[PDB]
């Protein structure tokens, strides 16, 4: 199994107890 | 009841990010927003703090105001760790002009919920005001995020300020050794080359959603690092499918796999937004205008929000990543 990030993505960090979303981020171009 | 709140906070604002320009990166903190929000909210009353508290989707039927800014509070404390393997920090502070009285209970409230203190602050020497600010949050992001403030009116009362910052090293790092340039696709047809790092033989958990053409996986204390690959073309898709529902069968539906070859980018970015227009569309309207009441901070209806700003910053390396994120509250005199 392959998992490639060489294309768009989402990052989500999470509260484990509250589900606070304590950062979410959308890649869409990493040279920005 | 909480956590319904937080996700459907954080998942609103995000569309409403991705909506005013669909194929930027995006890069923001919910917690730092809502904390923000929630810290005016101790000052306001009637419809200006129902108005608020509604927009960042509590309930006020299942959750009283104490127990929201109970919350926050704990929240507070949970963001404040260090150890080898994290360094969290989040804090928040009142940039007030110097003359202007604020009431005991706001002060108090402020310090022993918010962790704030008030900063004496002369607004008229702009210059001098700005960097005073600037330079609190370049303080608590460890120099990650030091321009939150670019314009600041010489009028202004107050502005209330969050920052936060994360750090954290990879449980497998990656060789620096096997970063190598590679395709990054934007789309089908197009496509640049980027600082692709690789590790081989790991074992981590893992669900392929064959439903929503994407595959989810976890790489790491006690927050949640889901990283969501949709299938090329499927992102616009797996965004519409956005919602705790999703969130909670993607985390039920993990499992542990050996991973053959893993590739993530090593790159840095940044975003900043002004954030009236969505607030405003969240339904946090009389805050904005000449019928809001702040009159819990100073005692009197005159206070009123001016411009809200939002920046933050993502850098993901081989050993780890790092996250930071403002939020200030800009008010004049009403």
């Amino acid at each position: 199994t392959i998992v490639r990030f060489n294309r768009p993505f989402l990052m989500i960090i999470v509260d484990n107890f509250t589900w606070s979303i304590f950062f979410m981020s959308k890649v869409t171009n990493p040279k920005q | 009841g909480l956590a319904s709140a937080n996700v459907d906070f954080a998942f609103s604002l995000y569309k409403q990010l991705v909506l005013k320009a669909p194929d930027k990166n995006v890069i923001f903190s919910p917690v730092s927003i809502s904390t923000a929000l929630a810290f005016l909210s101790l000052g306001a009353h009637n419809t200006t703090l129902t108005e608020i508290l509604k927009g960042l989707k509590f309930n006020l039927t299942e959750t009283s105001e104490a127990e929201i800014h109970q919350s926050f509070q704990h929240l507070l404390r949970t963001l404040n760790q260090s150890s080898d393997e994290l360094q969290l920090s989040m804090g928040n502070a009142m940039f007030v002009k110097e003359q202007l009285s604020l009431l005991d209970r706001f002060t108090e409230d402020a310090k022993r919920l918010y962790g704030s203190e008030a900063f004496a602050t002369d607004f008229q020497d702009s210059a001098a005001a700005k960097k005073l600010i600037n330079d609190y949050v370049k303080n608590g992001t460890r120099g990650k995020i030091t321009d939150l403030i670019k314009d600041l009116d010489s009028q202004t009362m107050m502005v209330l300020v969050n920052y936060i910052f994360f750090k954290a090293k990879f449980e497998m790092p990656f060789d620096p050794q096997d970063t190598h340039q590679s395709r990054f696709y934007l789309s089908k047809k197009k496509y640049v080359m980027v600082p692709m790092m690789s590790l081989h033989h790991l074992t981590i958990p893992y669900f392929r959603d064959e439903e929503l053409s994407c595959t989810v996986v976890q790489l790491n204390g006690n927050a949640s690092a889901l990283f969501i690959l949709p299938d090329q073309d499927k992102m616009e898709e797996v965004e519409a499918m956005l919602s705790q529902e999703t969130l909670s069968r993607f985390f039920e539906s993990l499992e542990f796999r050996e991973i053959g070859e893993l590739y993530l980018p090593k790159f840095s970015i940044s975003r900043d937004y002004n954030l009236n227009d969505i607030l405003l569309q969240l339904g946090i309207e009389e805050a904005f205008t000449s019928k809001a009441d702040l009159s819990g901070i100073t005692g009197a209806r005159n206070l009123a929000v001016s411009q809200v700003v939002h920046k933050a910053v993502l850098d993901v390396f081989e050993e780890g990543t790092e996250r930071s994120a403002a939020t200030a509250l800009e008010v004049l005199f009403q």
